[PDB]
């Protein structure tokens, strides 16, 4: 169930749900694995937000466990595209996807909980197939990873062979640490 | 109470300087000013319509193009009166009574109608009706008649003669739409559905009698420029009642209008500006100051300020 | 039959004390008195505008935080009447035809209007349209015509010129947003949120034609 | 199936669920499985009552049986943020994360309720694979867990050696014994 409330206005007083009402204020939650409906939505959100106020900055609160690579290139490009600045603030825990998005957002806004959470994990590819369509299916993870270490690299600032040598197994990264090792600018200030 | 036929030599004068005229008093919009100019020329010169009027015509563009400036002052250029109806107050359709006179038996029928009294009292004139949009859509039905069998009944069954009559009709309902940012990655094409809007406002049958439409483009850089030379020529005039002078720096102009320079506010900014920024500085000192007397006021901009520094030199 | 003050010229004294007598009145509004005296020493000094209103003024700001105050001792300085209509009671869409006064041939014809009948049998007055926001957009429209034309006509067809009043609106709409903090964790600048909420609100014909909104 | 209520507004009374009635009063109903969904939920009512009124404090009734911590510690790291303080009303079973987020409530505003029970009890993940991988898990997994029991002791106030001596197996804490521990300030006073 989906908590209601109320805003004022000259005219009365509408109806809205939470998230409606808190995406009013360009507020975005991102929540749950990425589904390819999941990102189609969160895309969404973002360019009625760009109509409405190209000025203002968006603030896309990433908090996932990760998923599919496809479904996040379509955030991460919407997150380019747009012309407001996108900032992204972890709640929890930033999962494999969810921190490449994390990075992706616009370098001086980026912030994070003191308890907050990172991960980052080579790409999983186990699935069983006929020889010739396994190499081919296998040549596409390695552009990708590739693809996806670059981005990252370009964004953290970090050499490529920096981004090679820590993702060569599961790696967690504490909020603290988060900013030393750049994927983030500082911590949550005091409002 | 209509032009004679066979126009006098006065009379020629004025229809082919009116384009120009106007056009001083009113810079850009040329189109509206010829549709306006080639209409008249035709009715005098006799090839105008049997039974209908002058011309209908519906100026719909955006706020502070001069859309009424352009009416309002064709009637001082041909000493006309202007009947203004605005059509704010007839926003439901039991407001029709007003403009006919209400049905015998019932009250208020002595007191007649307000548009077909006008028109009878004054057969050539510019009706101009501001804001039609915001009238109920029934009363566009009455304005059927009179744009295709020239003439409108009464309570009382008098017919009012609109062949001389200039029907022109100001709307902004297009505004809304093109001034709206449209969503998605591919910006949307513009300057379409200010036009479908139209066809949902007013009925096929309302636009098959129109003798045309124009549309009133947005004031660029430029044609402000000019703006706010006007602006200042009133503001001559009224300052010669008093005596007083004011010259302005060609600098101070362009600055000003930057300032004030607005797409979708047009050329009302102008006015406020040319208020707060030169009237209110001269009001103090004109009540009680240099300027009570002789005048002579100087104004200009300094750079490195980039504020003005008004000058008294009575 | 009129305290004589306004018809003569030459007593200038009053403009220039208006500012003094008008601050001690109302104390923490000198900002929006100096804008209201401003603009009636320009309507005073022969540079009014020749068909529009002496000045269109939109009161936005906290309710109750001095703004009925200097419309009333307003009238008393310049010995002019005060017409202060109340705009909750007019929030129906027929409501509009109370002011207009109803057409022909309809119940309330004989009745000239309640703001058609004040202005005309007062000329020279200060019209309070308080709670403005709350009336219908069928009553911002007849005032657009107010503030471009000054001329509203009505059910009998006598034209209700008013271009010597001073037109005072009262609204709250940007003390609500600049009040109530932004949601999310980071804080957002919502130094510009109250003028755009303003123009949401209020149409652009009708903030086009006014002439300033002061601020409390 | 929930209730309707009709709130009492200027306009018009309009029909609310019990939870959205009731977060008008600055009530947050927590409870069930700790999920991200859930967890983002009860984030997002927070700061809608932040802008109602920053002096007033938030109620929040607290039932969760336990779950993912990471998705429990985003209310956490909220509700410190946050500028009015939470009333951490434990009326029921409070788990590990549960009783960790109970205790996050600002000190002389939490309540407990003296017939429910409260424990706390160190996280457990049976995660399996290679032996690089497990190493790997059990360094994160006992960082969070030490950066759980440092937090929790710092709004506490004890010694941060027994409440890693008492955490080391599962062990439940009486609601009235909880106020001599220091986890709650005082039980209901009626
Ligand atoms: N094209 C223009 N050229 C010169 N002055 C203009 C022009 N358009 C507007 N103005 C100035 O602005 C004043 C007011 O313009 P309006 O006649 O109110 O414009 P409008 O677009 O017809 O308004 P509506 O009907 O309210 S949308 C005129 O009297 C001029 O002083
Ligand atoms: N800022 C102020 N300065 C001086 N007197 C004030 C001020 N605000 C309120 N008052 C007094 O409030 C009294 C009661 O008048 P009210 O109409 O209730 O309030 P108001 O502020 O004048 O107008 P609104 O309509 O309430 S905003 C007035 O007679 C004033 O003396
Ligand atoms: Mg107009």
């Amino acid at each position: 169930l989906v908590p209601m409330v109320i805003e004022q206005t000259s005219r009365g007083e509408r109806s809205f749900d939470i998230y409606s009402r808190l995406l009013k204020e360009r507020v975005i939650f991102l929540t749950g694995q990425v589904e390819d409906h999941m990102a189609n939505l969160i895309v969404a959100q973002m360019l009625f937000l760009e109509a409405e106020n190209p000025e203002k900055d968006i603030y896309l609160y990433i908090n996932s466990p990760g998923g599919v690579i496809t479904a996040g290139m379509s955030i991460y490009d919407t997150m380019q595209f747009i012309k407001p600045d996108v900032s992204t603030i972890c709640m929890g825990q930033a999962a494999s996807m969810g921190a490449f998005l994390l990075t992706a957002g616009a370098k001086g806004k980026r912030f994070c909980l003191p308890n907050s959470r990172v991960m980052i994990h080579q790409p999983l590819g186990g699935y069983q197939g006929q020889a010739t369509d396994i190499e081919i299916h296998a040549r596409e993870i390695l552009k990708v990873k590739g693809r996806m270490n670059e981005l990252m690299a370009l964004h953290t600032g970090q050499s490529l062979e920096q981004i090679e040598r820590d993702t060569e197994r599961d790696r967690f990264l504490s909020a603290p640490e988060a900013v030393e090792y750049g994927l983030v600018d500082s911590i949550l200030t005091h409002r | 109470r209509i032009p004679e036929k066979s126009v006098s030599q006065s009379d020629r004068d004025t229809l082919k300087n009116l384009g120009d005229r106007l056009k001083m008093l009113v810079f850009g919009q040329d189109k509206a000013i010829e549709a306006l100019t080639e209409a008249i020329k035709m009715a005098r010169a006799g090839l105008g319509h049997e039974h209908k009027p002058v011309g209908s015509f519906l100026f719909a563009g955006p706020t502070g193009v001069g859309k009424t400036e352009v009416t309002v002052q064709l009637s001082k250029a041909l000493g006309i009166e202007l009947l203004r109806f605005d059509m704010s107050e007839y926003m439901e359709r039991h407001t029709v009574s007003r403009l006919i006179g209400a049905p015998p038996g019932y009250v208020g029928f002595d007191q007649g109608g307000l548009l077909t009294d006008a028109v009878i009292k004054h057969p050539h004139a510019v009706l101009l009706l501001d804001e039609i949009e915001k009238a109920h859509p029934d009363v566009f039905n009455i304005l059927l008649q009179v744009m295709d069998n020239g003439t409108l009944t009464d309570n009382n069954g008098r017919k009012a003669d609109f062949r001389n009559v200039v029907l022109v009709m100001t709307t902004n309902a297009g505004v809304r739409e093109t001034e709206r940012k449209s969503i998605g990655l591919i910006h949307q094409d513009n300057s379409t559905d200010a036009m479908e809007e139209i066809k949902k406002i007013f009925t096929p049958e309302f636009r098959n009698r129109l003798d045309n439409i124009i549309w009133f483009d947005h004031l660029s850089t430029d044609v402000i420029h000019q703006v706010v030379d006007k602006f200042i020529v009133e503001l001559q005039v009224q300052l010669d009642q008093k005596g007083v002078s004011l010259e302005v720096s060609q600098e101070a102009r362009n600055w000003l209008a930057e300032k004030g320079y607005d797409r979708a506010m047009g050329a009302r900014p102008m006015a406020r500006v040319i208020q707060d920024n030169l009237k209110k500085p001269l009001a103090n000192e004109l009540l009680f100051g240099s300027l009570v007397d002789g005048g002579q006021v100087t104004v200009a901009l300094d750079k490195e300020k980039n504020e003005l520094t008004y000058g008294f030199q009575s």
